[PDB]
RNA sequence: ACCUCGGAGCAGAACCCAACCUCCGAGCAGUACAUGCUAAGACUUCACCAGUCAAAGCGAACCUCAAUUGAUCCA
RNA sequence: CCGAGCCUGGUGAUAGCUGGUUGUCCAAGAUAGAAUCUUAGUUCAACUUUAAAUUUGCCCACAGAACCCUAAAUCCCCUU
């Protein structure tokens, strides 16, 4: 109907077709997802880990001992967020702390190990 | 000041307290402590950051500088890549 | 005229820059100084004066 | 009803039977008599009565609070700074269930104004209309939104729900029409050619992210399986709906609505769309 | 301003609800705005009368 | 003769208190160069201008004296 | 009626200074000080007034508030 000099396809004819502008890890199916609200909403998710077959098997085990924290007696792996009140970006940083996660698992302590070598040289007992 | 100017009638703002102060649109005024650059040298590290800070104002001087703005500086305004859009409004205030 | 405020430049050529006291007879100083920018001791070296105090 | 049945039996209303709310009208106080007429409250002796006194912020010689303060950069070039009016999602989500602009059309600014969403004051320098984020719950829109600003979480949640988001920078006098364009057919000349946008923020609407009209439609599906792979959504293809085409209908630069085109006049008292057919006219209009 | 499309889906977004039809039998009734809202408001007096109204 | 600032008595005991009232002083000096950045909470020379104290954190090591001085524009 | 004429005009010049400021009736109500080419004035403080939001306000009981160099008191303070 009009074609401006600066139109898209004199701008670039690489790309005619309007379709072009709209064509095409982590299974969202898989995941379990709940959301509350404590002033901010909280993203709960939810997951099995050793049934996850998208993480290998080196990676899978290396989260498990890790993060023994926050393992779940059902064996799902449970993680919160509730800084932002939008929960889209409550998602958002719930995954990036998995990838964040999954990248490295590929890949006060002063004071702990102070008491365990204090512990270490206490127990000189033999039989 | 200026209440009533000749070419139209109107109140006329200086551009003194332009220069010199910020509103937030809640009704509040901010200004940058008085010599802060001067003699710098003498000045102990507490007290250089204390003029670097910004300060509130009173409610009668903000209420004098008000009295001698226009409404068209008290409107609301959208600024883009500005750090005061989270004071112009107010938050869980009483009384 | 007894003392003289001096400024110092970072060697680095960073830009930081900062004043003290000195007096009107000893020699230049060179002294180390925790820059913001390289975050560590460095050493800056006084070029001129300002002003008699 | 009670009131009415009254009237009827009580008398006809008059001037003389007339009266405002006690309350609203106040009686003037005048300085004559012996309250106030003495010295008709300005004070004894001195210059509150005899009118000499100094300028408001005066102290007496001393110096006044607003000169001792110093001078800082806080509103320089203010008529020249950044401004755009918001507009929140929740509210988009709320004009459409009242029905005033309608999901089946491309939304966009002339639809907004039309229906009264925000005003916009473009003599006061707000060259558009920014998304914000606070709204991405509870939307369903699926509309193709023209805007000139745009958020992250709004463009994820309009696209989440098979919406189209993208920017179109306006010039100041090119924005007035757009807003308000029927003042103009009322003048009767031809509708001006929008123009590229300042030398600062070019690269914004030149950047695919942001949905610039500039930018590539190659890297749209890019930015789209990014915001997915983001905020962890399905990325629905739009192109298998019925009204694709209608989603992907957008302006070219230099093209105001998408059925008028600049140097087209328009008449509406014995309507007439007329075009100026010179070669020297024609291709400058395109240009 | 048009009368709302009728939703399927109540209570629609954004905490919108048409009225009842037909209204409830009592002494009195309270009607929407031009847009078909509530007519219950707020107000600010005196910076601390700190109030709501129904019009 | 004085015009600013600090200390003592008048003002004995939370605070403040003047007199062309009685005394002693100041307009510096010395040592570091983290005399770096930020931050809770409070006082305040009876307003304001100013002047003050500072937990904690980042980053590091392992200030004394009492006044000891000066706003805005402008350069 | 010349330390510089008289007339008009600018001019209703300006004057922190004096002079005076019109009907009736009622309530509340004199209040530390700082700065100023400032002390015949003005800005702020404090006091006073109006219309309001909230809850503590006042009097205050044991305890508590310096060595230096023996006063009437004072500050704070739950109860009442
Ligand atoms: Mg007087
Ligand atoms: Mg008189
Ligand atoms: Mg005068
Ligand atoms: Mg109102
Ligand atoms: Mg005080
Ligand atoms: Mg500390
Ligand atoms: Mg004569
Ligand atoms: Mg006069
Ligand atoms: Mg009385
Ligand atoms: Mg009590």
């Amino acid at each position: 109907e009009f074609k401006s000099i600066y139109s898209l396809d004199k701008l670039y004819p690489e790309s005619q077709g309007s379709d072009t502008a709209w064509r095409v890890d982590i299974p969202l199916d898989r995941l379990t997802i709940s959301y509350c609200r404590s002033v901010n909403s909280k993203a709960e998710v939810r997951f099995h880990l050793a049934t996850a077959e998208w993480i290998a098997e080196p990676v899978r085990q290396k989260i498990a001992i890790t993060h023994k924290n926050k393992i779940n007696r059902l064996g799902e792996l449970i993680l919160t967020s509730e800084s932002s009140r939008y929960q889209f970006r409550n998602l958002a940083d719930c995954l990036q702390k998995i990838r964040d996660m999954i990248t490295e698992a590929s890949q006060k302590l002063h004071r702990i190990r102070i008491e365990n070598m204090n512990r270490e040289r206490l127990r000189q007992k033999r039989i | 000041l200026t209440y009533f100017s000749a070419r139209k009638g109107k109140r006329k703002t200086v551009k003194a307290v332009i220069d010199r102060f910020l509103r937030l649109h809640c009704g509040l005024w901010v200004r940058r402590k008085a010599g802060y650059k001067k003699k710098l040298w003498k000045k102990t590290p507490a007290r250089k950051k204390r003029l670097r800070e910004f300060v509130f104002c009173n409610k009668t001087q903000s209420k004098l500088l008000d009295k001698m703005t226009t409404s068209f500086w008290k409107r609301r305004n959208w600024y883009v890549d500005d750090p005061y859009q989270k004071y112009h409004d107010r938050t869980n205030l009483k009384v | 005229s007894k003392n003289i405020l001096v400024r110092m430049v970072s060697e680095a050529g960073t830009g930081f820059c900062f004043n003290t006291k000195r007096n009107r007879l000893r020699e230049k100083l060179t002294l180390l100084h925790y820059d913001p920018v390289v975050k560590q001791r460095v050493l800056f070296v006084e070029k001129k004066k300002i002003r008699s105090l | 009803a009670r009131a009415l049945d009254l009237l009827r039996g009580l008398p006809r209303v008059s001037l003389a039977n007339l009266k405002p709310n006690p309350g609203s009208k106040k009686p003037e106080r005048r300085p004559r008599g012996r309250r106030r007429g003495r010295k008709c409250g300005r004070g004894h002796k001195g210059e509150r009565q005899r009118g000499t006194r100094p300028r408001l912020g005066f102290e007496g010689g001393q110096t006044p609070f607003y000169i001792r303060i110093p001078k800082y950069g806080f509103n320089e070039g203010h008529s020249f700074r950044r401004q755009y009016k918001p507009l929140s999602l929740n509210r988009l989500q709320y004009l459409i269930d009242l029905g005033r602009v309608d999901p089946s059309q491309p939304i966009d600014l002339t639809q907004l104004v039309n229906g009264r969403g925000v005003t916009i004051q473009p003599l006061k320098r707000d060259y558009g209309v920014q998304l914000v984020e606070e709204g991405a719950d509870t939307f369903t829109a699926k509309v193709n939104i023209e805007v000139q600003l745009a958020s992250e979480l709004a463009i994820a949640a309009i696209e989440k729900n098979g919406g189209v988001v993208t920017t179109a920078f306006y010039d100041p006098r090119s924005l007035d029409i757009v807003c308000k364009p029927v003042p103009f057919f009322l003048r009767g000349q031809p509708i001006p050619k929008r123009m590229l946008p300042p030398e600062e923020l070019v690269p914004y609407y030149t950047d695919a992210k942001n949905r610039g009209y500039l930018a590539d439609p190659a890297k749209f599906p890019e930015a789209r399986l990014e915001l997915a792979r983001k905020y962890g959504y399905i990325l629905p293809d739009i192109t298998k709906d019925e009204l694709f085409k209608m989603l992907c209908t957008r302006k070219d630069p230099r093209q105001i609505f998408f059925g008028l085109a600049p140097g087209w006049v328009v008449n509406m008292a014995d309507k007439k769309i007329l075009k100026p057919t010179d070669e020297n006219l024609l291709k400058y209009y395109t240009s | 301003i048009p009368d709302p499309p009728k939703h399927e889906h109540y209570p629609t977004p954004s905490g919108w609800q048409p009225p009842r039809d037909p209204p409830p039998n009592l002494p009195y009734f309270v009607r929407r705005s031009r847009m078909h809202n509530i007519p219950v408001y707020k107000d600010i007096t005196h910076g601390n009368r700190q109030m709501t109204v129904i019009r």
